[PDB]
RNA sequence: UAGGGGGGCCCGACUGUUUAGUAAAAACACAGGUCCCAGCUAGCCCGAAAGGGUUUGUACUGGGGCCGACGCCUGCCCAGUG
RNA sequence: GUCGGUCCUAACCCGACCCGUAACUCGGCGUCGGGGAAAGGGAAACGGGUUUAUAUUCCCGUACCGCGGUGGUAGGUGCGGCAACGCAAGCCCGAGGGGUGACGCCUCGGGGUAGGCGGACCGGUCCACAAGGCCGGCUAAGCGUAUAAGCCCGGGGAGUGCCG
């Protein structure tokens, strides 16, 4: 994911990261878009992509990492997943 | 005279034997007339610790219900799944004919003649590098030097025997060798027939040295060979 | 710590000698800081036995050396056979 | 969506699981109303969104419906629990 | 004491008595409470016993009503959910 | 109940073992240093043979000899015997 | 009947077959069969009394295991909780899986018990009075009952951080 959009999406609009709520999203709607790491668990990687494949719900690979997305975010954590609900001048949806 | 240490492992007692009862059961593949072209595949559960080995070892359980027990490549996880056979991909682990391997590749557990079961570059931190690839043998440079030939039927695993690094930190004390030669019962202390009496070695005296060569002859009876047996040379070069 | 040039070694006293409590320190320091696990990326990797290495944060169990959990071999072998 | 009303489902946690079901109304951010509708031993109950992993197989209902009527669907929709 | 009863597989006692004798107890020591296969984490609802504590005990006294009573709910759920996935086809 | 202490020299680095019943040591062992044989139906060994030990093992290994922690060093001769 | 042997296997050993030996009461690999621990693994009982001399063995009292039965119910044809989980929750035969049995050295904390100390009081004894000291003040297995720690479930929605 281009870290431009995304950070103008973070400050402009609003994100709700977390697997959890990810997959809380996916199941049962509410976002717009889902971003998962390449190095998830995968549990959480196939419960996504079949909840978000059953709902009609478009999900972007990051080739990168947990780590790294997070630290693209401020966040000195790890963030192995990530949702999109609205964006605010952003193109973070031209991706899918 | 007497006899020699030499003399007495040679009819097994249990100051000489191996304990191989505290030991993890045997490494072989598996039979070939059971891998025609069939390739298996497997999934790693386990990985051990083998007092017999020098290296560490892997428990599989393969689509058969079958569970055996291989040496464990460097850097293959618990959870992964490997695969046996002629066509199967060229990874870590995975076990194929020499014929189908490229050169340049590193390889491990080498069979001698095709259904063996496994004779070389088996102790930790070896490899083994593939030079050439004819249609009637294929060459193999070994951990010594020599450039062995083997039978392009014969089977090998890629990648590298973990363990290594084992000699990199020193032995400080006298008990810790005490430990490791008991695990496997090495003899340990050892005697020098220098400060032996002349019954006991070709050595031995009330003066403390050698008076003849140390050099023996590869024809030399049993109960003298000692020393430096058949030596081309000797010295520091 | 608190002495200056022993670390671990300064267990064993005046005695056995500097190449020696040398060595010995030098290995168990490396051994003993934390490493970087290759399934989460995080660095709390520790020995388990001779042979064996585990994430107490994922709980990835892999092998790998005795005293590190890579070899300079080891790397070669992975380069190479990701090349062909 | 995964969960809405006309979907089916099946239940993987408790003394119930995996029983087929169907989910019949909404409640709460985590929690929906399912029923089995006379073809199994699954009463009209609550039930959380973890515990359940639904199915591409829907039926046709009204957000809230009686058990006589859900069941009365399903036999169009050909779907045997 | 005996030889046998000298062997720290006993958990001795000391123990009044009545007539007031201070006898010394012997009992045998219990097993460790069961593990998941697939995590290596303790089963709740299973209990601790020997043959003789647990044959003096009904079924469902003895395991969880759920299926898969030797796992963990976290991994019955993923065996449940892969046997939904996979009954598609 | 409850240490006498200090300054020099020789030998062995240390903890350890030894002549049951005149020798506990400066002798043995040790960690470490170096050399020789062996790619396995090997090398070395028992045995009258069959068969066996090292071997549920494979050169980061098995076996066979000398010096003996650490520190600075280890010079010339292959005519003789091997 | 309840303590121990008797059962299981360990390091190890024997027999038969097999190969050798001039031969064997000798030597040995493999297959098969069997043994091998009165401190390892392992169904089940505790108190009082009785005899010149035995007692978890005899007597009293209060209990527990294993085989087989009779007679009723649970169940077959039942439930409560979102869940973790709670339940009397069918019978006979065979197979397979999973757990327990089932495990080293060093070190620390927490909860408990045997055992001991002190003060009061009730009886007895020592002590020229007095003050004072000493002795006794007991409660087994079994059956029925619950919280720690650890691990889990649900809600909740965190970083110049907060909890321990
Ligand atoms: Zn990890
Ligand atoms: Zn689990």
């Amino acid at each position: 994911d281009f870290a431009f959009e995304l950070r103008k999406v973070q400050d402009t609009g609003k994100i709700v990261m977390g697997a959890k709520k990810s997959i809380h999203l996916a199941k049962v709607g509410g976002a717009k878009l889902i971003i998962v790491a390449r190095n998830a668990r995968p549990d959480i990687k196939e419960d996504i992509y079949y909840y978000a494949k059953l709902s009609g719900i478009p999900v972007y690979e990051f080739e990168g990492t947990s780590v790294e997305l997070g630290t693209l975010l401020g966040r000195p954590h790890t963030v192995s997943a990530l949702a999109v609900i609205d964006p605010g001048e952003s193109k973070i949806l031209a991706l899918a | 005279g007497k006899s020699l240490i030499q003399q007495r492992r040679g009819k097994g007692t249990t100051t000489f034997r191996a304990p191989s009862h505290r030991y993890r059961g045997a490494v072989r593949y598996v039979p070939l007339n059971l891998v025609q072209e069939r390739t298996l595949r497997g999934v790693v559960e386990e990985i051990l610790h083998d007092p017999g080995r020098t290296a560490p070892v892997a428990r599989v359980k393969f689509e058969d219900g079958t569970k055996k027990l291989i040496i464990a490549p460097e850097g293959v996880l618990v959870g992964q799944e490997i695969y046996i056979g002629p066509e199967a991909p060229i990874a870590i682990g995975n076990t194929l004919p020499l014929a189908k391997i490229p050169e340049g590749t590193y390889v491990y557990d080498i069979e001698g003649v095709p259904g063996d079961g496994g004779k070389y570059v088996r102790a930790g931190g070896t490899y083994a590098l593939v030079v050439s690839r004819e249609k009637d043998k294929v060459i193999v440079q070994l951990p010594s030097g020599e450039l062995k030939a083997f039978n392009p039927m014969c089977r090998a695993t890629i990648g590298v025997v973990a363990g290594g690094g084992r000699l990199e930190k020193p032995i400080v004390k006298a008990g810790k060798a005490y430990y490791i030669a008991k695990a496997r019962n090495r003899f340990w202390p050892k005697p020098r027939g220098v400060k032996m009496n002349a019954v006991n070695h070709p050595h031995g005296g009330k003066e403390h040295h050698i008076g003849r060569p140390s050099t023996v002859s590869r024809r030399a009876p049993p109960g003298r060979k000692v020393g430096h047996i058949a030596a081309r040379r000797t010295g520091r070069r | 710590g608190r002495t200056t040039k022993v670390g671990s070694a300064g267990r064993f006293g005046p005695r056995y000698g500097l190449k020696i409590r040398r060595r010995v320190a030098a290995v168990e320091a490396r051994m003993k800081q934390k490493h970087v696990c290759p399934v989460c990326g995080r660095k709390a990797v520790r020995r388990i036995s001779t042979g064996i290495w585990q994430c107490q944060k994922c709980g990835a169990t892999f092998a790998g050396g005795a005293y590190l959990p890579t070899t300079p071999a080891g790397k070669v072998a992975k380069r190479v056979t990701a090349s062909k | 969506p995964a969960i809405e009303v006309g979907r089916i489902a099946v239940v993987i946690a408790g003394r119930r699981a995996g029983q087929k079901v169907v989910v019949a109304d909404i409640i709460d951010k985590n929690f929906v109303l399912v029923t089995g509708a006379g073809l199994n031993k699954v009463k009209r109950r609550r039930m959380n969104v973890k515990h359940l992993e639904p199915l591409p197989e829907r039926v046709n209902i009204q957000r809230g419906a009686s058990d006589e009527e859900i069941k009365a669907a399903l036999e169009g929709a050909g779907i045997s629990l | 004491m005996k030889p046998m009863y000298r062997s720290r597989s006993w958990r001795r006692k000391y123990v009044r008595t009545p007539g007031g004798r201070t006898v010394i107890h012997f009992e045998r020591r219990k097993p460790k409470v069961a593990h998941c296969a697939m995590c290596g984490r303790p089963l709740n609802g299973v209990p601790r016993g020997r043959p003789s504590e647990l044959r003096k005990l009904p079924k469902t006294k003895k395991r969880p009503e759920r299926p898969y009573p030797n796992l963990c709910p976290s991994c019955m759920r993923k065996v449940m959910k892969a046997q939904v996935r996979a009954s598609i086809t």
